[PDB]
């Protein structure tokens, strides 16, 4: 396909940048944004119409001009390569590799904000899960299809209540001889502005237990751009959908410091200074945490399961 | 020389002239309407069509037609001169003594320059301000930046017409007597009202102190932007004298807290965004600019030393005022309303007061060796005593033991013959003569912070000398 | 018994109060500046209608 | 490159016209005067550049050109023993040609640019050259400084110049493709520098004082945080640290604060002493020392330059120490800073991304394996200074996500002279499950299950704090009363340490250790000897007890003889009476 | 329209002792539930639903779980109508529009369910509506203004909030229908401060 | 509140006898003003004036929940332009009631935050004082008149 | 203007127990009194108005009810001045602008009773000025400066009220006329949180 370029630059401020006559970029695309020396940025269109549009950009903007600036489309809608094969592979946050290894081969191409499933067409999640936690299994209890997250402190350790959750959990289905086997987790992870520290911890106890091998790492560090930590949740939730309703995989996924997600947010509702909430935070929060815990649970008539344990530290 | 004419714009305390691109950013105009009066402004935007000026005085009587702005001076100047000494200023430089006006040896820019770090010297040495209180227990030091705080209804401008009547530098007590040294007090007035302006030019002249002192006095009604430029040129007075002829000069700034709010006031006039509290975001900078002026130069003999004076808004420490200026300070003297409602003046609360540089200026060779340990020893006698007393209310007298009592009455006496010494003035040695006769009221062997040399020495005094003059 | 119930019971509820009322004023502060950050705004795009 | 003219004033704020093709965040020259600023906006033919210094004077058409380049420090030979302030301006050098002041628009360049190094190349032609790798060594007081290329630069070897006396202007090697590299080069300070990879922190930071590496240790590499009140030691512990620690290069880097507290520091850091090598302490430490009322970008600007020359003395294969001095003065004039360009706040005033300016800020420390092959590691001690105490300020929260160990100081020890006053009920340390492994092979095997212990014996009295304040010590019984004692004794010679001292300011690990064995051992055979009914009074008279409290001053070489003996006495005394 | 407004003189029973019991509704009035989360404000809605003594129940999931519109679907298909043998699921609307479904069509579910229970009043049937959040409601309402630039009243709320809140509760009420018969709509709202 | 304010109309008369002014007792008109009065408070009212006997004397202006908002700017005024207007011309003793200041308070607000006017505390706009100054102020008695106009408002606290 | 302003030596008696003994207010002073409605700040000042020994009173009704300025006019001329027998009405001058009236007129009561009183001051009497309410003169400056649609400082006051109120202040004292006599100003001012 042919590829398009605008340059008519008008305004930089921030994150925000202006093109007169771009009229012909669809509200929601993917641009690349390329400056005098060959660097290479991304960026997302938030507003459109006809004396201009508006981009904002996937991290800083150190370098650009009027001049020499050029803004070429992409993608119409933000889209993610899903495949068999990412099972065992490490990503970067906006979907490249990091473990050095060659580029996957798309199966297919997903839109990284999803579809609402239809009510009608879920079910309800019954199946219990056997943590090895007594103050869980016993009082507070797990069913497949469950989004439960651990209200962190500061100091707290839940990392490790975290690592031995995924490390020990069981379906046990000899209590109700709904099956046999030992059908095992894929699991999926996402940290958002983590540090070395706890990402080191997290990939020796990952490699120790051997659960690598089947589990894909989305891995945004905390000295990455701000804006990339809005788009890792979503894709790493894509993920999940995928595997667990097309190939009848039973996925865990596990969100760290999504705390670190809502000041991301709160950044940019700042700086497109839309309406605050109750303490500076947008008051469209709700609805966007809304998009990524309700895409777990299960779906009537296939096999698959999504179960979320986000991560948040309570101020 | 030349006036602009073309004004398209007046409301409020601002005006719009139109092709002066060649007035500079910050300058002082004069504007003149039809029946010539004439009033004084300043430039606060430059653009390539219009001019921005703020006018001082209210703007009644102006019109579009026969108004001309005419260039006073690019950049806010002062002219120095050592005859300043026993002259009263109204804050802008213009005499209201009725004295002719002094030549100028120089004409200085009254924004000051940064100094250099690496060209300061620490501070070493003290300053008598006649005060036992402050003398002895936050003891002020050469170089040193040891605000006031006060509340509303307390002395705080006769506390500072006493510490400019009285303060004087001691080279008898340093090394080898030293050598006689020049000193001279730079006072600063802002927001004064009438009755405060009669008390003061009473008081510097009713005892001789106006011959050693420059003032500078700005009133409640004057134009606000005058409030602005006044402790500004008195610091440039101040570094001059310091810096080019070796005088010790002490700045005492009246009043911060009206300072601050006509801040406030001329940011909102410039349309900016306030920040905590309605105060400007840049309040920390601009305050840091005014205190950080003083201190001691490597290689020089001089030194300025400032006593900033503010009243806090409702006694609320967590206020903005009160709290920027915690970081740039080294400590503060507190005033107590309950020790000025007993009747004790100056009400200067030892327990909460601080002088974070009085290690370096107390000791061997520079004052009686003794201060340290004594002045701790009060602080921590007069912190039991504060405390017995309390309980003597619930549980009686008789249930303590003796030393409590003891404790009990060394607080009494403690309020009634150090903090009270009303309009007297204290050397150094009789200010410690007084701890030490105080310190002996208590039994030998209680004085743990003191070492046994200066109990041998100075212990045994009673209390009958000051007894004669309460 | 009296000191046992001013640490446990007086102290926690005054702080509990400090707070509420400290982030209620913070919040209406917040509240209040943002209307002077749009009115600004409103008079600059005033007077470029014309020049 | 691009010049334009000043269109309108209006404070530090500045348009200027003609300024078509300048980039974001560049440094231009504002006014004859030769004013610094940044470009904050671009808007068609205009852009919007902040003055550093003030505006007072300009006027409408004077010229603006822009450097081209964003804000860059200098890296090279010559920044040892010297003193900078926050955007890498000499002091020095400025004062020997201005005065006692400091006058606007002066230029003076960062690294000297007339003395004579001693070159020596370690390349000849026909080399492949990729960025990271040694080019040759310059000698620089007791180091060996090596001449790094950028990591950016890649080539072949061309010419190389011969030993001898060469200035940091002259090249030294020139590249095939024409590219010609100095001594030195340059890079934006809020860029950080390229590693191969970054390892696990499992090693640990010797600090000198026993209480930190003993109880709350922190790891090469790693980040603490330090919050205390006035007189409480915050000064005095960092530059124990600067002087005792195992770090080979110390940064010091000191945010706008008070004058007479910058002077205090720039006068006795040349005194102090180096125990390696016995010469001065400036000769392995740079200083950046800013004053309240110097620029607020300055301020705002003068940790990134420290941690960014920290950066570049680890790519050379040291251990760098980083210490930032009252991080909430940086966090002021960021909020400054972020109120001048009408940001809507949030919280105390603060801009929204405090939080991702300070983690961007530390996650630069690490151990890393260097371009070169070498190793490096940078430690970075970060003060803090809340306004009454509170710790429910943002910063202080957002430090608290992020360190991985926080000694928090306290007035209430001060108080009894007690040094060093941390609070051991409060602060943590994160880094003590991942040095096990490291300390039971390299101090003794006993030593992780030995902290424990004492831990618990100083826990203990925690739990009879409620009893003491009503009762008199004296009246306890003889099995409480050991646990007093024993935590007492602990609290005066383990706990309490005097870094004006010759022989305590600095502790081996190996000594704590013998010190926590004899203590145990101390208490062990007193419970014993309880167990048999006898009076607690002859134990207090023991003639070990004073043994306990000598242990501290004994020398490092002398130490074990010494161990040795107590434990005989210790052993001897206590099954000797029945 | 209606012909006449009457006086609610009939409980609304509930099934719960201490709603029935202590604080009474009558048939055709209002209610509010507020309660922070996990309170129980959704269980006493749908044991409203399923004990209520009302003839067709209305239930609208304004802007929350998904979960518990399937819940609703799996478990009325079983259970017994209290006052007819047929199943519970046979008198009962459901409108679900649940969180991560488009924003602006929170606003149109209230008033489509509020309509149908206005006809259902028509034909002489006692009518219970539930609306499951008005918190949701207030969110849309705050989104919309906010694109349109208006000036907020307070926590970023439009300033006519108040108008449509009583818009949407003054329509229950025990009144004469135009032809002649007898009907009353009650409402139970719950809210998520 | 509003079983108070029907107790009083109710139950409110002079004593002649006390303060020996001579003049035989005549009851006061009622003028009855509501703001975004529900049905449940309304029909109360209703039926409270027709068991005393009240309706033969009393004017209403009703506005209802469900009627629009901007009508409540009008209602204050026309309620007391009549009571003065009887008061002051026809020698009637006029008690005034209206039932919810606050639904009156939040259709300023709405008007006031339209027009982009500068608002006070808690948002609403700075003229309230004198707004509700023009209302409150028109009671009161007039020197060589017999009427009087004494008005009671009532208002939820928020 | 003036010849000299004078040191206030002379005390203003009002009274009061309290605010005569305890809390003085000299013959050239100022003073305010704050306080929440229904404190007593109108009783205080009328009080002040009947048996104070200033020679004038000036009375200054800046937006407070009409009532307190009927009771004034009612009562004052049956009572008598203490010091000169007199019924008290001739001695005492009435600017009224109540709450209905038109609000730009607050600002200009305030001038013209202090001018007022200043006039009576060169002619060698001393003068009381009491103000009922100068809060209600900040209001109607807010008021003018919404329309005029300049930016406000904290509470939408515009940012020159403290230079009006500094001015206002200062025109009291005791002065040395230019005819050569003697006179005094005296001004209480109350205060509406
Ligand atoms: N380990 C220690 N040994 C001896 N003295 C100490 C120690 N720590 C703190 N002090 C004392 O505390 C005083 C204050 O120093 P410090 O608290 O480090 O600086 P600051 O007060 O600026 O935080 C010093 O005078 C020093 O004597
Ligand atoms: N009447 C009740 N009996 C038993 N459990 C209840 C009852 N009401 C609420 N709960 C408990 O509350 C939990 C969730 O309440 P929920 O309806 O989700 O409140 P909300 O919707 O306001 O968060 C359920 O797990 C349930 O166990
Ligand atoms: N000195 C006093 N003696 C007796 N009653 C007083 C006194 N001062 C005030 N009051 C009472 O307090 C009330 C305060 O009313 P007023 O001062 O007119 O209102 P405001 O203080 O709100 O302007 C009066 O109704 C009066 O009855
Ligand atoms: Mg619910
Ligand atoms: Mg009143």
């Amino acid at each position: 396909l042919l590829k398009k370029e605008y340059t008519g630059i008008t305004y930089i401020s921030g994150p925000l940048l202006f093109v007169e006559n771009a009229k012909d970029l669809a509200y929601g695309a993917i641009v690349d944004i390329k400056d005098g020396t060959g660097r290479v940025r991304g960026g997302q269109v938030i507003e459109v119409s006809e004396e201009y549009a508006v981009i904002q950009v996937f991290e800083e903007t150190t370098g650009l001009d009027l001049a020499t600036t050029s803004v070429s489309l992409v993608e119409d809608v933000a889209r993610l390569g899903v495949s068999k094969e990412m099972l065992g592979r490490r990503f970067n946050g906006i979907g490249k590799p990091i473990d050095g290894l060659p580029p996957i081969t798309p199966e297919k191409r997903l839109p990284i904000t999803g579809l609402p499933l239809n009510p009608v067409a879920r079910r309800k999640p019954e199946q219990f899960i056997q943590t090895g936690i007594s103050t869980i299994d016993v009082m507070n209890t797990l069913v497949r299809g469950q989004k439960l997250p651990i209200f962190s402190g500061s100091g707290l350790p839940a990392n490790e209540i975290a690592a031995q959750i995924a490390r020990q959990a069981t379906v046990r289905p000899d209590l109700s001889g709904e099956g046999e086997k030992e059908e095992p987790f894929a699991v999926v992870f996402a940290a958002m502005g983590i540090t070395q520290r706890e990402l080191s911890y997290f990939i020796q106890e990952f490699e120790r237990t051997g659960a690598l091998s089947r589990s894909v790492l989305f891995l945004n560090k905390a000295d990455d751009p701000t804006i990339e930590r809005i788009l890792t949740p979503r894709m790493a939730l894509t993920v999940a959908e995928y595997l667990a309703f097309e190939h009848d995989y039973h996925v865990l996924v596990i969100l760290t410091d999504m705390t670190n997600y809502c000041e991301a947010l709160r950044e940019i509702g700042a700086a497109r200074e839309e309406i605050p909430g109750r303490r500076g935070y947008p008051g469209y929060m709700y609805t966007d945490l809304a998009t990524i815990y309700e895409r777990a649970g299960v779906v009537e008539g296939k096999k698959g399961s999504v179960t979320q344990i986000p991560i948040l530290s309570m101020p | 020389k030349k006036e602009y004419t073309g004004i398209t714009y007046i409301s409020g305390p601002l005006l719009f002239v139109e092709n002066a691109k060649d007035l500079a950013y910050g300058a002082i105009v004069d504007i003149k309407d039809g029946t010539g009066r004439v009033r004084g402004g300043q430039v606060i935007e430059v653009s390539e069509e219009y001019a921005v000026i703020q006018v001082f005085e209210e703007t009644t009587g102006l019109d579009l037609a026969t108004t001309s702005v005419s260039l006073v001076e690019d950049v806010a100047r002062l002219g120095v001169s050592k005859e300043m000494l026993g002259r009263r200023f109204n804050g802008i430089g213009k005499p209201i003594d009725g004295l002719p006006p002094i030549t100028p040896e120089k004409r200085l820019p009254i924004t000051g320059l940064p100094l250099n770090p690496v060209a300061r010297r620490k501070p070493e040495q003290f300053i008598q301000t006649g005060i036992s209180t402050i003398d002895v227990m936050n003891t002020l030091v050469r170089g040193q930046k040891l605000p006031i705080f006060s509340g509303s209804g307390l002395p705080a401008n006769e506390i500072a017409a006493q510490i400019a009547r009285q303060a004087t530098v001691r080279p008898d007590l340093s090394g080898e007597g030293e050598k006689e040294e020049p000193f001279a007090v730079v006072f600063a007035a802002m927001g004064i009202t009438q009755r405060e302006l009669s008390y003061f030019i009473q008081e510097f002249e009713r005892t001789g102190a106006l011959s050693r002192s420059v003032l500078f006095l700005n009133k409640a009604d004057d134009p606000t932007i005058e409030r602005i430029l006044t402790p500004r040129m008195a610091l440039t007075v101040a570094e001059y004298l310091a810096f080019e002829h070796d005088y010790h000069v002490l700045v005492i700034l009246t009043d911060m807290t009206n300072y601050c709010e006509a801040l406030r006031e001329i940011g909102a006039a410039r349309e900016e965004i306030p920040g905590r509290r309605g105060y400007p975001g840049y309040m920390y900078t601009d305050l840091a600019t005014i205190y950080e002026r003083a201190g001691v130069v490597e290689g020089k003999k001089g030194s300025v030393t400032q006593i900033p004076i503010l009243s806090m808004p409702d006694d609320d420490r967590t206020h903005p005022i009160p709290d920027l200026t915690g970081y740039i300070t080294e400590g503060q003297i507190q005033l107590s309303r309950e020790l000025h409602r007993k009747g004790i003046y100056p009400p200067i609360d030892p327990l909460p007061s601080l002088s974070r540089l009085m290690n370096n200026g107390v000791g061997k060779g520079k004052t009686r060796e003794d201060h340290k340990q004594v002045s701790d020893q009060l602080y921590s006698a007069y912190a039991n005593g504060v405390d017995i007393r309390k309980l003597v209310a619930i549980i009686g007298e008789d249930a303590l033991t003796e030393n409590d009592r003891r404790y009990l009455q060394f607080a009494d006496a403690f309020e009634r013959f150090f903090i009270n010494q009303g309009q007297q003035n204290r050397s150094i040695e009789e200010s410690l003569q007084i701890a030490w006769a105080l310190l002996s009221m208590l039994p030998q062997g209680e004085l743990k912070r003191i070492s046994k040399d200066h109990i041998g020495k100075y212990y045994g005094q009673k209390l009958e000398e000051i007894w004669g003059a309460p | 018994r009296r000191v046992n119930a001013l640490e446990q019971v007086v102290i926690p509820g005054i702080r509990a109060q400090i707070r509420f009322i400290q982030q209620v004023l913070e919040q209406r502060e917040r509240e209040d500046t943002f209307r002077l950050k749009r009115i600004k705004g409103k008079i600059e795009a005033r007077e470029a209608e014309e020049e | 490159m691009i010049q334009g003219v000043i269109q309108k004033i209006a404070g530090p704020a500045v348009i200027a016209k003609g300024m078509l093709g300048a980039r974001m965040y560049d440094i231009c020259k504002v006014g004859e005067e030769g004013l610094v600023g940044e470009i904050i906006r671009l808007d068609g033919d205009t852009a919007f550049v902040q003055v550093y210094e003030d505006t007072s004077g300009l006027k409408v058409g004077e010229p603006v050109v822009s450097t081209g380049l964003p804000l860059a420090v200098e890296l090279g030979p010559g920044m040892l023993n010297g003193i900078y302030d926050g955007i890498q301006r000499p002091l020095e050098r400025i004062r020997e040609k201005t005065g006692i002041y400091i006058t606007r628009g002066v230029v003076v360049h960062a690294l000297d640019r007339e003395k004579k190094w001693a070159w020596t190349p370690m390349v000849k032609p026909g080399d492949e050259v990729r960025g990271g790798m040694v080019l040759g060594t310059v000698p620089e007081f007791g180091f060996t400084h090596k001449i790094l290329v950028p990591p950016d630069v890649r080539g072949r070897v061309k010419e190389v110049k011969p030993a001898g006396e060469y200035t940091v202007e002259e090249p030294v090697v020139v590249l095939e493709d024409g590219t010609e590299l100095k001594m030195y080069h340059t890079w934006p300070v809020r860029r950080a520098r390229p590693v191969q990879r970054k390892l696990d922190p499992n090693t640990p930071f010797l600090t000198g004082m026993r209480i930190l590496d003993v109880l709350f240790p922190v790891a090469m590499g790693g980040t603490a945080a330090i919050p205390g009140p006035f007189g409480s030691g915050k000064t005095v512990t960092q530059q124990s640290l600067a002087k005792w620690s195992n770090a080979d290069v110390v940064v010091y880097v000191g945010c706008g604060e008070r004058g007479n507290e910058m002077t205090d520091v720039l006068v006795e850091f040349p005194e102090l002493t180096d125990p390696k090598t016995g010469g001065p302490l400036m000769h392995r430490t740079v200083l950046i020392a800013n004053t309240s009322n110097m620029p607020v970008a300055a301020r705002e600007a003068s940790i990134y330059v420290g941690v960014t020359i920290a950066e570049y003395f680890r790519d050379q294969g040291f251990s760098v120490a980083l210490m930032a001095d009252s991080t909430s003065r940086w966090a002021e004039a960021l909020r400054e800073i972020s109120s001048r360009l009408e940001e809507m706040p949030a919280e105390e005033g603060y801009p929204p991304y405090l939080a991702a300016r300070l983690a961007a800020f530390y996650e630069r420390a690490g151990k890393v394996i260097t371009l070169g092959g070498e190793e490096g590691a940078v430690t970075i001690v970060g003060a803090v200074s809340p306004p009454g105490g509170d710790m429910s300020e943002p910063v202080t929260q957002s430090t608290l996500r992020i360190v991985g160990a926080f000694w928090r100081l306290d007035a209430s020890l001060a108080f009894r002279r007690h040094f060093p006053a941390i609070n051991w009920n409060g602060s943590y340390s994160l880094f003590t499950s991942a040095l096990d492994p490291w300390y039971r092979e390299n101090v003794a095997e006993d030593y992780p299950e030995l902290r424990d212990a004492i831990s618990e014996l100083l826990q203990r009295e925690a739990g009879l704090q409620e009893i003491v304040q009503l009762v008199g010590p004296d009246a306890l019984q003889d099995a409480e009363r050991l646990v007093i004692e024993v935590g007492r004794i602990i609290r005066e010679d383990f706990l309490q340490q005097n870094a004006y001292h010759e022989v305590d300011a600095y502790c081996s690990m190996k000594k704590a250790y013998g010190i926590m064995k004899m203590i145990l051992a101390f208490y062990k055979e007193a419970e014993a000897a309880i167990k048999r009914g006898v009076s607690i009074d002859e134990i207090l008279q023991l003639p070990v007890l004073e043994r306990i409290g000598r242990a501290r001053y004994v020398s490092e070489e002398e130490f074990p003889a010494y161990f040795e003996e107590a434990m005989k006495e210790i052993q001897g005394a206590f099954k000797a009476l029945a």
